[PDB]
């Protein structure tokens, strides 16, 4: 009964993971997961310049000078704009702007 | 890609404490096996030990020259791994570096951080002196006048020399430094020709951004 | 109080990888938005456990 | 714990020569080296893993061997830029060692040590203390030595010596010895002497002032 | 799977060989172990990391407001961020399952490749039992077993010793 | 043929078998028959299938008819050029997969069928020729039950072992 | 490769075998010399055609930009063009950055499966008429003259011919 050599491959405790085409389910000794899934669920600075808060203007109210909106009436640089979906103080006289959009999509430049 | 950059050396009180800290950036395959290299300037390298990855356990080991005093840990959130140091001696004086394989087994360091260099001694940072030189006033009867610096008596490392601003620095040889009773000395010598000089005049200039003293000394013919 | 070099409604995201399931709309650089709950690369080799 | 002795510490060649690191093991680490390049005033570079194995994108030129005990490091082809320090590490058994470290040093046409002295400052003799300072500039090769004489006579205490490594252009080394003691002492001699012997001069190369 | 050696012939993983991804196991009276083949591991690691990276690369390429008069304009933006994002979506999880099957058949193959290389490297000098293994018909010592490990092994020099053995 | 079983040196395919995908034919002094391997035929079908299933699975998720005036043009256009846009890209997508999937199963079947061959190979040893057909002559004599040993892979060597090597050898 | 033949058992190229992908090298009393199989080669090239004529059909027919032009009032309009032709560009151009690198690990493989395949076919009709060295050679216990080299390379090679003569040289 003589020496002997073998020719065999790692295994170890991984309960990890993965789909191919043939196959589903198949654990590996090692993998690496490349989608992102969390965040912190913060609204934060961006490249260290914060976004500018709008309330409860609308872009129209802070442009025009709503007097609910007298606090943006001075704003340093904004990396992005916050508005709500339904912002209370808009135009007080009630009234129209026409190529609001189109404005919006300005000010994000 | 990976990119490992280390932080918060310093000077110390023998019996003293640091934290050095490796931070980690870029896409990578692998934490596993971050070590901590020291090199005393001169010296070789030395191993001070290994911390491992969330997977395996975190699991440390440790050289035991330092072993019992100084600490490896990581802080996932931050993406740092930490050299804690406690009970500080001379002879770990040195500069540190974390370094990382590149592959799931530990054949070889791939990755090195900058390094960050750590001081111990009972030594209070001083101020250096700065002497300007002036050569023989038996009269220069040369083809290249040579003259230069002397700093000395400073503590710690380093201290930074220029010659006029950098305008005329060439044919500049400076000598590291040396110590001498406890604090630290340095010099350097600028060759000039004999044309280029005392009639243009150059200054030598001398930064310790450990006592935070910048200063001038231009140098004079003696006579 | 807060820094991130990529923002969505949900929250930020500081990540190396090259995707993200977060949200659609987003502002920074950011990793390439997916509808995919999971992706995972194999790197290593099938764990087969021994004899 | 083990042990990595590498040699030689310091080895001089010429551009395109062939040069061999070797590596001695303790134990036997098998075929667990690593080599290793030090360029100045940088963090390490891997160059081979696993004795006998290039990294990737490393050149051609660099080669390793051995096995157990024994290893070798070659550069088969020398370059400007490859003069600097090596180092091995066994990562075969915790702690992971390393060698002592190679220096590389560029072989130059032997040189003249331009030999120049600074007695003490006048803003540094109201101090109290009195440095004397002789540079030994631009030569080839690197070992060297110097006397200071006081009237003529030996002295011991107070030199500080410094180096420089070989200069990137001119490949050749420099020096600096500083004599330091009191005013009081300094007042109280005549003529002071800074000799340099050096290889390339048949007799030694002295440069003296008196007050 | 299609090389046939990794859950192939190889029946199982070593838990045992922890320095690498493939490797050997020897016994002889000098002794017993498990060996990694560091250079093919971390080749193969090199690999793995071009393939990944390469996925990256090719990878690592705001809203818009309407009014209610612009019900086919805003539908038309939809269904065009929608689209880039099926198709992306479809992109990314497509490469993942593919490479995935080639990152395992890659494997497989390395480890056919390490065998044959043994196999056709002892010859006849040695029984080939089937399992991964070969049983030595001359006496192999830790020396011979390094020279069979670093691709060395002398056939000549065992030939005839392990000729007489594998006869009587 | 990549993995040159199929087309390889197993010249053609077997009409005798019907039983399976591959498979193996004795000829003894009892007689001589196909036999289909099930489990390889059923493995690989459940391989296939999911690979299919797959190639469906990621391929479900439009247009939406719109109308534009005269004045409209670009638009119009804008939006015909999109729709087309995403019918290319999607048609590229079922054909490039198709194609390339369709050259994965192929090689999958032949390394399938190599794979037996070897699976039989490096048991039966020295106890067959090989002749470089698919097929081994064998040195001693197999009666049925030792046929379907083989079949299922238990086959013990030894008991073979020298009534083989004997005549083998003279 | 990954069928282990090219830099595999086979350790280099020869720079010699001009008529061909792959081939033989021979050497008996008669001489030596480098031949091409040319069936395989051949077969390896229409594989390859058609690989690249897949490309290009494929690639064909897809995205093209056709000119535009917004006003001030359009500035929505136009972005969206933009963002359009642009999703597009980057969509086919990573199509084609992939396909070329996918497919091009898949010609490599493919030659290293067609070097092996030739191996294989070889050996496995010269049987133990030769020693296997593991080079990629075989040295013959019988002696082989040239009508029986080129009835290897071509196929019907006979082994009962040389059986006993073979197995004779190779027992003493
Ligand atoms: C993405 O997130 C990571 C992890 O949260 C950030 O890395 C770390 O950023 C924090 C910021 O709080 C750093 O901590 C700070 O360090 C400075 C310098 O020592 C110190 O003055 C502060 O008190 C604080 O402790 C931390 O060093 C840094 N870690 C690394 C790995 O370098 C990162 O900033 C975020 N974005 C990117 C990629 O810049
Ligand atoms: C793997 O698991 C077994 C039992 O769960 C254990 O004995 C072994 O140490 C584990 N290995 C590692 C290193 O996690
Ligand atoms: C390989 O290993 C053997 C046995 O240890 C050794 O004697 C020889 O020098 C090595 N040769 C090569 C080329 O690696
Ligand atoms: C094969 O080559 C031989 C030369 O040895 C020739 O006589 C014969 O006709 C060829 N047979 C075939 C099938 O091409």
């Amino acid at each position: 009964p003589g020496d002997q050599i073998c020719i065999g491959y790692h295994a170890n405790n991984s309960t990890e993971k993965v789909d191919t085409i043939l196959e589903r389910n198949v654990t590996v000794t090692h993998a690496k997961d490349i989608l992102e899934k969390t965040h912190n669920g913060k609204l934060c600075k961006l490249n260290g310049i914060p976004p500018l808060e709008l309330g409860d203007c609308s872009i129209a109210g802070w442009l025009l000078g709503n007097p609910e909106c007298d606090r943006l009436l001075s704003v340093p640089e904004w990396s992005y704009i916050m508005e709500k979906e339904n912002p209370r103080d808009g135009l007080c006289y009630p009234g129209s702007f026409n190529d609001y959009e189109e404005l919006k999509h300005l000010l994000s430049s | 890609e990976v990119k490992l950059v280390e932080s918060g050396g310093g000077l110390v009180q023998p019996g003293g404490s640091l934290r050095l800290s490796c931070g980690t950036s870029g896409f990578t395959l692998t934490d596993d096996y971050m070590t901590w290299v020291r090199q005393p300037p001169g010296k070789a390298l030395e191993w001070l030990g290994f911390i491992r990855d969330r997977a395996n356990g975190y699991t440390t080991e440790y050289s035991a020259s330092v072993k019992g005093r100084f600490t490896i840990s990581r802080d996932n959130s931050q993406s740092i791994v930490y050299l804690q140091m406690n009970t500080l001696r001379v002879e770990d004086s040195a500069t540190y570096y974390c370094a990382r394989p590149k592959g799931y087994f530990p054949y070889a360091m791939d990755y090195w951080g900058q390094g960050t260099s750590v001081i111990v001694s009972s030594t209070k940072t001083t101020a250096p002196s700065v002497y300007p030189l002036a050569p023989v006033c038996g009269d220069t009867t040369g083809s290249s006048v040579t003259l230069g610096c002397l700093v000395k008596g400073y503590f710690p490392e380093p201290v930074t020399l220029t010659w006029n601003s950098g305008s005329l620095s060439s044919g500049v040889h400076t000598f590291p430094a040396v110590l001498q009773s406890d604090l630290y000395t340095l010099s350097s010598s600028v060759t000039v020709t004999s044309s280029t000089w005392p009639s243009q005049s150059i200054t030598c200039n001398v930064a310790h951004p450990a006592s935070s003293t910048k200063v001038d000394k231009k140098i004079e013919p003696r006579g | 109080n807060c820094e991130t070099k990529c923002q969505t409604p949900l929250g930020a995201i500081n990540t190396t990888l090259p995707f993200h399931n977060v949200h659609p709309l987003t502002i920074g650089e950011c990793p390439k938005y997916v509808k995919s709950e999971k992706l995972v690369l194999a790197t290593g080799l099938r764990n087969v456990p021994q004899i | 714990d083990i042990q990595m002795t590498q040699s030689p510490a310091s080895q001089s060649a010429s551009l395109g020569e062939s040069v061999t690191i070797t590596c001695l093991a303790s134990q036997t680490i098998g075929t667990w080296l690593a080599w290793y390049q030090q360029k100045p005033g940088k963090s390490p570079q891997l160059l081979i893993y696993a004795a006998t194995s290039l990294a990737d994108g490393v050149p051609s030129r660099f080669s390793g061997s051995g096995s157990g005990t024994k290893f070798s490091f070659k550069i088969s082809s020398l370059q400007a830029e490859d003069f600097v320090s090596y180092y091995c590490q066994q990562l075969y058994s915790t702690p992971w060692t390393f060698g002592g470290g190679t220096r590389l040093e560029i072989k130059r046409a032997d040189a003249a040590p331009t030999v120049s002295i600074f007695p003490p400052s006048s803003e540094q003799l109201t101090s109290g203390g009195a440095s004397v300072v002789c540079f030994l500039n631009n030569f080839y090769p690197k070992d060297i030595n110097v006397k200071w004489k006081i009237d003529g006579s030996e002295r011991q205490n107070g030199v500080l010596n410094s180096w420089t490594d070989q200069d990137s252009k001119d490949s050749t080394y420099s020096m600096s010895s500083t004599l330091t003691l009191t005013k009081d002492e300094y007042e109280r001699h005549n003529s002071y002497t800074c000799e340099a012997t050096h290889k390339t001069s048949t007799s030694p190369i002295v440069k003296s002032f008196n007050r | 799977g299609l090389f046939g050696a990794i859950a192939g012939f190889i029946e199982g993983g070593w838990q045992g060989m922890v320095d690498g991804w493939y490797g050997y196991h020897h016994s002889n009276d000098q002794g017993s172990g498990y060996a990694a083949d560091k250079e093919s591991t971390q080749k193969a690691f090199d690999g793995i990391t071009n393939k990944v990276n390469s996925v990256i690369e090719k990878m690592n390429t705001v809203g818009k407001e309407f009014s209610n008069l612009e019900r086919r304009l805003e539908n038309l933006n939809k269904k065009m961020e929608d689209g880039f994002l099926d198709v992306w979506t479809y992109n990314a999880e497509l490469l993942v399952l593919m490479e995935n099957e080639r990152t395992l058949d890659f494997h497989d193959s390395n480890v056919k490749n390490l065998y044959d290389k043994v196999r056709m490297q002892l010859r006849d000098n040695v029984k080939e039992l089937g399992n991964g293994c070969f049983e030595f018909y001359h006496k192999c010592d830790d020396e011979c077993m390094n020279s069979v490990k670093n691709g060395t092994y002398d056939y000549p020099k065992y030939e005839e010793e392990s000729k007489l053995n594998r006869n009587e």
